[PDB]
RNA sequence: CGACUCUUAGCGGUGGAUCACUCGGCUCGUGCGUCGAUGAAGAACGCAGCUAGCUGCGAGAAUUAAUGUGAAUUGCAGGUUGAUCAUCGACACUUCGAACGCACUUGCGGCCCCGGGUUCCUCCCGGGGCUACGCCUGUCUGAGCGUCGCU
RNA sequence: CGCUGGCAGUCGGCAGAGCGAGAAAGAGAGUGGCGCGGACGCUACGCCGCGACGAGUAGGAGGGCCGCUGCGGUGAGCCUUGAAGCCUAGGGCGCGGGCCCGGGUGGAGCCGCCGCAGGUGCAGAUCUUGGUGGUAGUAGCAAAUAUUCAAACGAGAACUUUGAAGGCCGAAGUGGAGAAGGGUUCCAUGUGAACAGCA
RNA sequence: AAUGCGAGUGCCUAGUGGGCCACUUUUGGUAAGCAGAACUGGCGCUGCGGGAUGAACCGAACGCCGGGUUAAGGCGCCCGA
RNA sequence: AAGGAGUCUAACACGUGCGCGAGUCGGGGGCUACGAAAGCCGCCGUGGCGCAAUGAAGGUGAAGGCCGGCGGCGCGCCGCCGGCCGAGGUGGGAUCCCGAGGCCUUCCAGUCCGCCGAGGGCGCACCACCGGCCCGUCUCGCCCGCCGCGCCGGGGAGGUGG
RNA sequence: CGCGACCUCAGAUCAGACGUGGCGACCCGCUGAAUUUAAGCAUAUUAGUCAGCGGAGGAAAAGAAACUAACCAGGAUUCCCUCAGUAACGGCGAGUGAACAGGGAAGAGCCCAGCGCCGAAUCCCCGCCCCGCGGCGGGGCGCGGGAAAUGUGGCGUACGGAAGACCCACUCCCCGGCGCCGGGGGGCCCAAGUCCUUCUGAUCGAGGCCCAGCCCGUGGACGGUGUGAGGCCGGUAGCGGCCCCCGGCGCGCCGGGCCCGGGUCUUCCCGGAGUCGGGUUGCUUGGGAAUGCAGCCCAAAGCGGGUGGUAAACUCCAUCUAAGGCUAAAUACCGGCACGAGACCGAUAGUCAACAAGUACCGUAAGGGAAAGUUGAAAAGAACUUUGAAGAGAGAGUUCAAGAGGGCGUGAAACCGUUAAGAGGUAAACGGGUGGGGUCCGCGCAGUCCGCCCGGAGGAUUCAACCCGGCGGCGCGGUCCGGCCGUGCCGGCGGGGCGGAUCUCCCGCUCCCGUCGGCGGGGGACCGCCCCCCGGCCGGCGACCGGCCGCCGCCGGGCGCAUUUCCA
């Protein structure tokens, strides 16, 4: 029976809530787990930036949030293809790829670009055998100071 | 203060674990400790009991100088019986008295092949830790 | 358990019979036939609104109250009265912001960190300690929670070379860092007025973390010192003042009892 | 005064409350996350010097071997080249049970190989190994007025 | 309950001791004609003074230095020179909830204060479980004709055993054998604790 | 105009929603300790003195006490007078 | 004798305490024995709620007044460019401000510090009322804009619904 | 007639393999209610939930768009926050109820069929030789056997691909052994008091241990030991040690494979059918002229098809590529193994079960299902004497204690026996008021002290005042010298850090010819605040002072020789 005043509430709580209930009690266990699970792939992955492949930069849709911009899945082919990486090179190196994206703008085509060129201008390549060093390698006095990089790799920032 | 998270402070768990321990971990907690003549020679505070051991009592009823050989090492009420700390019956039987290994303190070890390895065990890893802290 | 009180199949046996048509335990040659079995009221059964995991045993509290209490807990540790009803021996402590040198971290042995305190005059209140450690009453002895002392000094360090090591073993010390600070062991119990041990390094770093009443807290990102609701809290000064003294009329401190009424004719 | 009855106290019974203990539960969290035709889970029946239950084990039957440890087990007897415990990687593991020769009485077989019997002559007795269903690949033996080719 | 009353003025030899009185306001400043002394107070969430008032079901609110259990602090708390619990024709306090001492019993832990938390207070629910009364040494040990004498064993005999009687079942039996079911009840010896509603 | 009294205002809100009795007015019914209304007071929710007894009648409403005096009733004895 | 019955979670309302305040909140995530705690992040404030309402919706979306010049209507109005003033008023209203005069010691003038006070004011919050503004809708109407001169867009006055 | 192929189908105790059943907390595929709510009830709600059935794994499932969107567009799946109790469904009643975008946890992509090109270039099994040999593999032979052209393998898959030619560029990827180089499991061990007095039945209690403040402490967690132990013992701490086993991370070598790419033109090729889709029926969904699924009927196309949340026609757009397949992680876990912890319960509680508990017992059966902890520190568990047939006693003895005597810690209430006291014909009990008798208490039975003064008997190493030294208080020392602070204020030929939606030499990259314009990036200037040095006042030192000086107070030591002062 209502009250004198107040609101028409509709609890949902007809069913038997009361078996699915999931408690949170194992969430500080859960953020041990994921911190040292992270730590393990950071030392698996010595010189390896710890975030993993670089993102590119991609505006968002839907016009609550076109004015913003954000990382997304990978860099695609007609940028790659402008910057000069191989599709299945570019995953080797730590360029995230995926296929799916299209480029219907310049600007925004030109900015992954310059993304690319700038990320390949920062990247430190390993020679494939330690004891003999290659031609598209960077020199023994770059892996020397080479670490780790530590988050999302070149930032992207509003 | 305790920081293994593998060892238990629950004392449910440490009295469970006491009561119901095998027969060899009960003969590492029926240890005694060497008298200071002994303690000095060998480099080694206490030893598990041994049936053919002369001990010391020090607390209880039968405390005093005197020393008795060690009947027999009964560890299943986690006691020892020794020569002369006994009681008589109604009857006039004598029975022995048992003496917990913690409250009574070794004078003469029974040396064998086994024992002299203990020893120098316990004074090895005693001067490893000396080094340590040296 | 949920299941607690209901693994049994029970069923009322109704009115007739001469019984009280609670739920009764079905047949069979035992001592639990037709004995009771749901409710609250019964031998075994189960309790009247069983405790359940979801309860709300956490609560969240604003960060800027935490803060608040954490520069309250701070301030009040630098006045005597307060230190003192908290009941620590100091009163052959040299000064309330007791502030020591930066080779305390460097310490390695409880011997030095012993030392230290007795060269402090500290060290009464770890003796204040011992004399207070005895057995708890009740059932937390079988709970693991058998042995109950009295909470020490607390001795804040800014770096750790050694001196959680060297001062641990002592009881009722306890070891905080400074950008670590904890409301739970600065007012331990709910109350105002720890003892607190500091070095400098240590003691130069609180007005990087919460600032002055000019210059914001540093190492925090948007927080400073909050506001003083009133400057000059020394009533007794401010009441016995020219200023409001001559602002009074005549106080009237004579007493006027009943008077009995005698009858005039 | 006495019997009987009522009240209170002392003491004694009946009863097992209260309190103090707790090798037990309940809840939360972590790591691992592993059964079986090479016979699982479950059940039955046995096994101890004196042994009913519980526990452990399987005719090698409160255990064998190996390794670690190092002088006991124990209620009573009896007897360091390693007693007892723990680990367990070797060996062993009765009957029913998906349960497997046919049935479920603990009944009836069939084939092969051995030992007594006999002196390969089949009987009889004892022992051992095979003998379930479905299905995959291959083999062997076949069927068809199925489609043909040739004599 | 109201006076949304009064008291920071304990203003002391750096002193001058007051604001109850019918009549808005200052015991105001300047400018010219020896003896070293003086109770209590004020946990201001405290203390003090005047009046008026006091029923209570359902119900609502406030205060509990009322009570139980556990946690964080705190009593340089209590304790085998005796804790908890229990008993008491003992001494008391509080309107009350209740509490503190004395004696005895007992043998290992317990409490006060400031906060926190709850599976936190019983006279009832034909409440649950366990225990015990009156009834009450009462109802009752009454279906199927019946027992008696002597002896033995034994601490003990109406009931056991033996003998002598008197009786019954009276061949569709109170006889002699099986099936189902039972599972050692069969047989020998010993016991008389418990059972065989007397023994 | 007299008399008397400090008022105004806003939220949240339990319980209740079977009633009954009496003077007067009054409907149906032969009537009812019957059924149904109006007004006010009670009982319910409330003890106390009296009506011997007593939900409602008369008096009077209640913190724990001492002294005095009354109300309604009473003052042969029970039983104060 | 013992056990024994308004509990826990979620949602909402109102009151109360605290912190910050047109903002506030890390609850999810991440960093770095008690501690599964505490601390920190600010280009982790995403996001929630509040700061804007109204209409079914397309949508729209919260003072004006005076003066000068110009154009039109026949001294006022409308439209059009420049200046200045500017967030309403009436009544009640705790508090606060001024002060005619006065608060004694022998007698008058006589400055400063206070205290009271006739009368007069600025008026907090809040209430009643009258106006004003925003959105929907109705009625009466005359105008202004240009990139598309139009079944275009924008405005005025008077009621009424939120 | 016979013989030989192929097809289709049989039988074998043929040779070699595989499945069955269990558990089932979490997961996948079906099937599937009614209690209940709607204050009735039938649609709805309960609820795709309980029950039923099948199938797994250490996770499962899902998963790399026939997607979301309508934007300046995002870009596999799973999970968390929010969207959101919203859009929507609903006797539009009760109630039900998502998704996108955004922030994170994690992040990984791929393979066929077709279409084509390569001498079937491919795969399985048996015999022998040597090696590996405890997850049955490697090379070498076999005029050995089969599978497969009704299609195996290599290239190749929607992100395009293939082939030829032109150019540029590769000499190192994988596995298996041999042997060598620095996390997990197990076993053993490692500090310091039984030191002196003292309580006890026993101490782990209490007191002490000098100037190494008893000793150790990276060890003061816990448990045991005759109460309550850091130092008696096991342990605990420690990037402590020693000894085995397993695995990972690497190097050298042998036997094998693989004989490889990128870019621009040119020529070719390119897709999953009783499936999509349509009608209808039934279930389902928030999905509403039909969200998904299924039965029946109809039944495709290739500038095609699907989607674009209102049915339909026309016309543009946008976006994917269905009808084939694989895939870790973040996520779930009341079952199992092994652990740790607790503001939980403390034997009528907590699991039914602290104990010979799914046991005893009951029911033909499916099933139902208890009660039940405590001597003592140690059995030292009561020898022996005596009565009785014995159970039972009486002595004696043990123990600190039998007032702990084998269901024995503490031993309440109800109920009963006895002793003592009091009482008794209106059942008992009760409230108020006294009286009497008891039991104990007041450790009652000559009755309170305190201050001042006077009087009388005494006794001190004694008063005031002065001297010296120490300490404290106050000081408008009108304004003494020196410091410190300021949620104080101004200045500067001052040095610096944060912030700003105040402005502007080199540098990356970009359009047009080393010239010439926009934009990503460090200075540099400006402004605000703060910190540190400088000068000035102001104000404080009562949350925050030092030295001299002055006054006062107190202490100690002198001097005071007693008409002072004090003591009983
Ligand atoms: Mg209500
Ligand atoms: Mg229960
Ligand atoms: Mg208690
Ligand atoms: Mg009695
Ligand atoms: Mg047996
Ligand atoms: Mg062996
Ligand atoms: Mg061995
Ligand atoms: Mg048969
Ligand atoms: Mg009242
Ligand atoms: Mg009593
Ligand atoms: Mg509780
Ligand atoms: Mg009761
Ligand atoms: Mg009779
Ligand atoms: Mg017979
Ligand atoms: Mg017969
Ligand atoms: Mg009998
Ligand atoms: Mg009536
Ligand atoms: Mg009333
Ligand atoms: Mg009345
Ligand atoms: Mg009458
Ligand atoms: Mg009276
Ligand atoms: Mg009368
Ligand atoms: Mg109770
Ligand atoms: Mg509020
Ligand atoms: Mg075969
Ligand atoms: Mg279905
Ligand atoms: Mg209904
Ligand atoms: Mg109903
Ligand atoms: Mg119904
Ligand atoms: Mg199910
Ligand atoms: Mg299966
Ligand atoms: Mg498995
Ligand atoms: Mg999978
Ligand atoms: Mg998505
Ligand atoms: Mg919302
Ligand atoms: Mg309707
Ligand atoms: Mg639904
Ligand atoms: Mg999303
Ligand atoms: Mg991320
Ligand atoms: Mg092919
Ligand atoms: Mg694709
Ligand atoms: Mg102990
Ligand atoms: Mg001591
Ligand atoms: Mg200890
Ligand atoms: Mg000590
Ligand atoms: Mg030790
Ligand atoms: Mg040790
Ligand atoms: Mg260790
Ligand atoms: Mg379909
Ligand atoms: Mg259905
Ligand atoms: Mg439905
Ligand atoms: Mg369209
Ligand atoms: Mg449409
Ligand atoms: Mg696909
Ligand atoms: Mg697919
Ligand atoms: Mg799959
Ligand atoms: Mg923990
Ligand atoms: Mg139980
Ligand atoms: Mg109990
Ligand atoms: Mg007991
Ligand atoms: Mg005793
Ligand atoms: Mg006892
Ligand atoms: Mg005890
Ligand atoms: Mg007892
Ligand atoms: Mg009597």
């Amino acid at each position: 029976a209502p009250s004198r005043n107040g609101m028409i509430l509709k609890p949902h709580f007809h069913k038997d809530w009361q078996r699915r209930v999931a408690t949170w009690f194992n969430q500080p266990a859960r953020k041990i787990r994921r911190r040292k699970a992270r730590q393990a792939r950071a030392r698996r992955i010595a010189p390896r930036p710890a975030a993993g492949p670089i993102r590119p930069i991609v505006r968002c849709p839907t016009v609550r949030y076109h004015t913003k911009v954000r990382a997304g899945r990978g860099f695609s082919l007609e940028e790659l293809r402008v910057a000069g990486i191989h599709k299945k090179v570019a995953r080797t190196i730590g360029i995230s790829v995926d296929p799916r994206r299209r480029n219907k703008s310049t600007e925004s085509l030109q900015a992954n670009v310059q993304r690319l060129k700038e990320y390949r201008s920062k990247l430190v390549l390993f020679p494939r055998k330690p004891s003999a060093p290659k031609k598209g390698d960077s020199s023994a006095e770059e892996l020397k100071l080479a670490t780790q990089l530590t988050g999302p790799v070149m930032p992207i920032r509003n | 203060m305790k920081f293994n998270p593998f060892v238990t402070s629950d004392r449910s768990k440490n009295r469970k674990r006491h009561f119901n321990a095998p027969s060899h971990i009960r003969r590492k907690i029926m240890s005694s400790p060497l008298s200071k003549e002994l303690r000095q020679k060998y480099n080694v505070r206490s030893m598990p009991i041994r049936k053919d051991d002369e001990v010391q009592v020090v607390r209880g009823h039968y405390k005093g100088q005197q020393i008795g050989k060690v009947v027999q090492v009964y560890r299943k009420k986690y006691v020892i019986y020794i020569e002369r700390v006994q009681r008589e019956k109604a009857n006039g039987t004598t029975v022995h008295v048992g003496i917990h290994p913690s409250k009574v303190v070794i004078t003469r070890l029974k040396l064998d092949k086994d024992r002299k390895k203990i020893l120098e065990r316990k004074a090895k890893s005693r001067q490893v830790g000396k080094e340590k802290g040296k | 358990s949920e299941l607690a009180g209901h693994q049994t199949s029970a069923e009322s046996w109704g009115t007739g019979r001469a019984v009280a048509r609670i739920p009764r335990v079905r047949g069979g040659g035992t001592h639990r036939s037709g004995q009771g079995a749901f409710g609250n009221m019964c031998r075994g059964g189960r309790m009247f609104a069983p405790t359940k995991t979801w309860r709300r045993w956490h609560r969240r509290v604003n960060t800027t109250q935490k803060r608040y209490a954490i520069c309250s807990a701070l301030a009040a540790s630098a006045l005597p009265a307060l230190v003192m009803s908290k009941g620590h021996r100091i009163e052959e402590v040299p000064e309330l912001p007791l502030v020591v040198e930066d080779k305390v971290e460097g310490y390695k042995k409880t011997k030095e960190a012993v030392l230290l305190l007795k060269k402090l005059k500290a060290w009464n209140d770890i003796k204040k300690v011992y004399a207070s450690q005895r057995m708890r009453a009740g059932k937390g002895k079988m709970r693991n929670r058998r042995r109950i002392q009295r909470r020490g000094p607390c001795v804040i360090y800014n770096e750790d070379n050694g001196i959680v090591k060297a001062f641990r073993n002592i009881p009722g010390i306890t070891l905080l860092n400074v950008t670590k600070l904890n409301i739970l062991k600065l007012a331990p119990g709910g109350h105002v007025g720890r003892f607190c041990i500091w070095t400098e390094s240590a003691f130069r770093k609180l007005d990087d973390l919460y600032g002055t009443w000019r210059k914001a807290a540093s190492l925090k990102s948007n927080y400073n010192l909050p506001m003083h609701k009133m400057l000059n809290t020394d009533l007794s000064r401010i009441l016995k003042s020219p200023e409001i003294q001559r602002a009074l009329r005549a106080p009237r401190k004579k007493i006027h009892r009943r008077v009995l009424k005698k009858n005039p004719l």
